[PDB]
DNA sequence: AATTCCCCCCCTTCGGTGCTTTGCACCGAAGGGGGGG
């Protein structure tokens, strides 16, 4: 069996140069490949090829074992072309079944696409190339190639047990159950047994939105009102009918930022009506499947980072926080890399699209750093945000 | 001989023919060269002679090798290159003598005759055809085609790699305790049997590529140390680069300039303390490479101390696995840092530097970080891991710094060594608004019609001032207000912006600029003792 | 006016991109050097 798999009209291909490794990564690496050519899923090849996509390892959470994984982001865009029930089950496990994918072979027109290289500690020999007879983890066709064999394997369980909702993203399974938990990973091993013989625990329910707060406090400072002020002005923007109107009237004339503002009937009330407006949800936003999902990220500090996802600027889909109190791991890169992954996971469960990061980090440091901390099998789109926010207390 | 390797096949880019360039004029010194050269190749099967079935042209020429007594042919395929199908490059880096381990017998081997032994792709032959043009014209030229990888074209390098790759393969698999590094046809051979015992496996090496048509003459053929290997010498412990001249110039022009920064960022790899930023400097504005510039002061002072470094004799270590990588950074001034990468003190794997300018405003951290980075890729590609880190700055800085900083940023484990200068934030802006203070309101506008623009400020207490500018722009301008509420202020200020530009440049930290106002705001912030700076949405009643 | 190719690096310049304070900041590609074959 073999899909004819083709590209986007007037697209080439990827070409991508290969990243330094380190020198365990470059022997796991070799190791794996070496399997893998020795199994025929991958075969090596000559520089006639002109495309390359980058290859690294990373070491699953309690797992003690590398896992080869290969960055097919511009194969995937290049490519020619959901459970809404999901976010509201209790415990959605994660399964990886991207090995029962190493048992499709992949087009012969489409291998050349599929090129990597591997690199040497001090380019002691040339980087040597692969190609990818199967179908490989990482790209997007694979899954859309396995649908077949996946609705064949899952039938004789999605149907014993039609109360749990299977869903499948690339190289994971994502099953969702409204079981004790006791009991959902009981069934989640016998699901795993029933994808033997065939060949991380989510909680979606305690997932809340950050709402915007305005501070309570019992003496205003000039300082203090013009904060406020604009922190009204910006949600006005997201939230219309903010009216800020008399807020910005016990700011008139020039005034100490220390001066203490006695907040006068109607800016109370203005001020309590605005409480209100932010404290109801925003009406109106809508998840457009033809569009993009754009996730922004804030550091905070502390360990606290905010994010919002949406699809348009102002129209949020999604606002929340990522709280991992800066303890052993006072990394920043690694806070960041966990709530990339975290964040990813959640846009899947929840409209089952990636979303594309802006990161508030030097593009270097990331590109020196993220494979040192990444422990997912899918990579999303990322770009570099160089200039403050200023809006990241508007967001904590 | 030639290779009997499998060919590469390679194809032009679709819809594209052969090229059809005419030779261009040649020096009878050079047909002649060149006529001999043909001779042979054609004798040994190299290149084919061709008739009129072939319409196909390249210009040819030749330059002097290193041997200065045997040429080089080369042929201009740029038309053929830019009709050629695209390749993936293997070698992805250069290796380094830091990087390698101790061995007790080593021996350089140079391939001879490496690309004319590598046979070509027959149906990609017809598009090598040159002529070769005979003596005072006259006579029709000899044309050729090419049977094995030419010098000049794109896919040579490339192919060669990977072909001898291939040829290495089997002998590198039955002697995996041999170490072989590959660079095209340079082949260093470490081991730590005898040297007789190595000896032998160097002939056994030397009979496996015999039989792949891969010759290694003994003229190229290194048995004693010092070796010379990819630039450098290699002793038996220590490990220096080939000597490093520097001209001794007396009249300087912007091609000489060039030519001393890159052999000065060469030895850099070895020699501590080399800078170049003063003598890169002469290169911005300039135009020609041939108008002389005059060495400046500071141009001439890095001259001379790179001069004085440079006379030490200096050597490299070779890499310990077993011990640790440690990297230690000193800062230069002016933007410009050095490292030594060692595993023992006193005795330097290999040394660096880093000067890059990144950005138009930035401190002397996030420079620090940048040489960190820098200096963890560089590790990682020569040994593999990421070194300890002795930074100049203290451990209460760089966590203020990073807690502080909007942006995730990281350093690897790091150790403080005190070695002035230390690395410091020389200001910081106040959380909360500074009480009895005099709060600036200030702003600043321009028309983006004629250039001209205001920049303004008033008082609690009632002072203003609404000083004017010509051809600013609103961003300047805002700039230039808060540079009046720092001047004409106390050594404790509250200052009231409506422009996010202004503030967030002011809000890095910022220690140097590639602007006077930032850098005299920077001054002026560095002589107050408290400032608070808050943004106010603009035209609002505020 | 001498004409080639591939690889790594540094340093400087320019045009494109993104945001929207329309200038300014930033990044990649391309030019010059160094080194390697
Ligand atoms: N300037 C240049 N232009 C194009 N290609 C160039 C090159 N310098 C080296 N190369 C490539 C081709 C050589 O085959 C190969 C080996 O580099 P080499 O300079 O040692 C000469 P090789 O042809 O092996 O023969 P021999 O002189 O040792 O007998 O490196
Ligand atoms: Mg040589
Ligand atoms: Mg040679």
């Amino acid at each position: 069996e073999t899909v004819p798999v083709k590209l986007k009209p007037g697209m080439d291909g990827p070409k991508v140069k290969q990243w330094p490794l380190t020198e365990e990564k470059i022997k796991a690496l070799v190791e794996i490949c070496t399997e893998m050519e020795k199994e025929g899923k991958i075969s090596k090849i000559g520089p006639e090829n002109p495309y390359n996509t980058p290859v690294f390892a990373i070491k699953k959470k309690d797992s003690t074992k590398w896992r080869k994984l290969v960055d097919f982001r511009e194969l995937n865009k290049r490519t020619q072309d959901h459970p809404a029930g999901l976010k509201k089950k209790k415990s959605v496990t994660v399964l990886d079944v991207g090995d029962a994918y190493f048992s499709v072979p992949l087009d012969e027109d489409f291998r050349k696409y599929t090129a990597f290289t591997i690199p040497s500690i001090n380019n002691e020999t040339p980087g040597i190339r692969y190609q990818y007879n199967v179908l490989p983890q990482g790209w997007k066709g694979s899954p859309a190639i396995f649908q077949s064999s996946m609705t064949k394997i899952l039938e004789p369980f999605k149907k014993q047990n039609p109360d749990i909702v299977i869903y499948q993203y690339m190289d994971d399974l994502y099953v969702g159950s409204d079981l004790e938990i006791g009991q959902h990973r009981t069934k989640i091993e016998e699901l795993r047994q029933h994808l033997l013989r065939w060949g991380y625990e989510l909680h979606p329910d305690k997932w809340t939105v950050q709402p915007i707060v305005l501070p309570e406090k019992d003496s205003w400072t000039v300082n203090d009102i013009q904060k406020l002020v604009g922190k009204l002005n910006w949600a006005s923007q997201i939230y219309p009918g903010i009216k800020v109107r008399q807020l910005c009237k016990l700011l008139r004339g020039t005034k100490a930022l220390t001066e203490v503002i006695p907040l006068t009937e109607e800016a109370e009330l203005e001020l309590a009506e605005n409480r209100e407006i932010l404290k109801e949800p925003v009406h109106g936003v809508y998840y457009d499947p033809s569009k993009d999902l754009i996730a922004e990220i804030q550091k905070q500090g502390q360990g606290q980072w905010t994010y919002q996802i949406y699809q348009e600027p102002f129209k949020n889909l999604k606002t929340g926080k990522y709280a991992r109190m800066r303890g052993a791991h006072t990394n920043d890169v690694k806070q960041l890399t966990e709530a990339v992954q975290k964040i990813t996971t959640e846009s899947i469960v929840i409209w089952g699209k990636t979303p594309k990061f802006k990161l508030p980090i030097q593009k270097e440091t990331w590109e020196t750093w993220w494979t040192e901390y990444w422990q997912a099998t899918w990579i999303p789109e990322w770009e570099f945000v160089n200039t403050p926010p200023l809006v990241k207390l508007w967001y904590q | 001989p030639i290779s009997p390797i499998e060919t590469v096949p390679v194809k032009l880019k679709p819809g594209m023919d052969g090229p059809k360039v005419k030779q261009w004029p040649l020096t009878e010194e050079k047909i002649k060269a060149l006529v001999e050269i043909c001779t042979e190749m054609e004798k040994e099967g190299k290149i084919s002679k061709i008739g009129p079935e072939n319409p196909y042209n390249t210009p040819v020429f030749a330059i002097k090798k290193k041997d200065s007594t045997k040429w080089r042919k080369l042929v201009d395929f740029r038309e053929l290159n830019k009709r050629t199908q695209d390749f993936w490059e293997v070698q992805l880096g250069i290796p380094h003598p830091a990087g390698l381990k101790k061995k007790k017998s080593v021996t350089v081997l140079d391939v001879g005759d490496a690309y004319f032994s590598v046979p070509l792709d027959e149906d990609f032959r017809k598009y090598t055809a040159f002529t070769i043009p005979s003596i005072n014209n006259e006579t029709p030229g000899i044309r050729y085609q090419y049977n094995v990888l030419p010098q000049g074209w794109k896919g040579s390098p490339a192919i060669f790699q990977s072909s001898m790759t291939k040829i290495l393969e089997p002998f590198k698999k039955q002697n995996p305790d041999i170490v072989i590094y590959q660079y095209m046809d340079d082949l260093y051979v470490g081991s730590d049997l005898e040297i007789g015992q190595h000896r032998t496996k160097i002939e056994e090496l030397r009979q496996h590529l015999l039989r792949w048509g891969l010759t290694t003459p003994d003229k190229k053929h290194q048995k004693e140390p010092p070796f010379l290997w990819m630039g450098y010498e290699l002793h038996p412990d220590k490990w220096t680069v080939q000597p490093i001249v520097l001209p001794e110039k007396d009249s300087w022009t912007v091609n000489d300039i060039q030519k001393l920064v890159g052999k000065l960022n060469w030895a850099s790899q070895i020699y501590p303390g080399i800078k170049v930023r003063q003598l890169s400097k002469l290169l911005r504005g300039t135009k020609a490479l041939t108008e002389v510039i005059p060495l400046t002061e500071e141009a001439e002072l890095e001259l001379a101390e790179n001069r004085e470094i440079l006379k030490e004799p200096v050597h490299g270590v070779y890499y310990d696995p077993s011990k640790d990588l440690i990297a230690e950074i000193q800062k230069q001034g002016q933007g410009q840092w050095t490292y030594q990468i060692y595993q023992e003190p006193f005795k330097n794997l290999k040394t660096g530097k880093y000067a890059r300018m990144r950005g138009a405003h930035t401190n002397d951290v996030k420079q620090l970080t940048e040489a960190v980075q820098k200096i963890t890729t560089e590790s990682i590609v020569i040994w593999g891991k990421t070194p300890k880190f002795k930074l100049p700055i203290q451990k209460e800085t760089w966590e203020t710094w990073w807690t502080e900083y909007w942006q995730a940023t990281w350093i690897p484990e790091w150790e403080f060594v005190n070695t002035p200068p230390l690395v410091k934030l020389w200001y910081q802006l106040e959380k909360e608004p500074i009480v009895g203070a005099e709060t600036f309101y200030v702003d600043g506008a321009a028309n983006r019609e004629t250039k001209l623009g205001k920049a303004g400020y008033v008082t609690n207490k009632g002072r203003q001032k609404v000083v004017p500018l010509t051809n600013t722009t609103n961003q300047k301008t805002e700039l230039q207000a808060i540079y009046l509420a720092l001047q004409d202020s106390g050594l404790e200020v509250n200052i009231v912006t409506n422009s996010q530009y202004a503030l967030g440049i002011i809000q890095a930290q910022p220690d140097k600029s590639e602007s006077e106002l930032v850098n005299q705001i920077i001054e002026q912030l560095i002589k107050k003792e408290k400032v608070y700076l808050a943004w106010v949405p603009a035209h609002k009643g505020i």
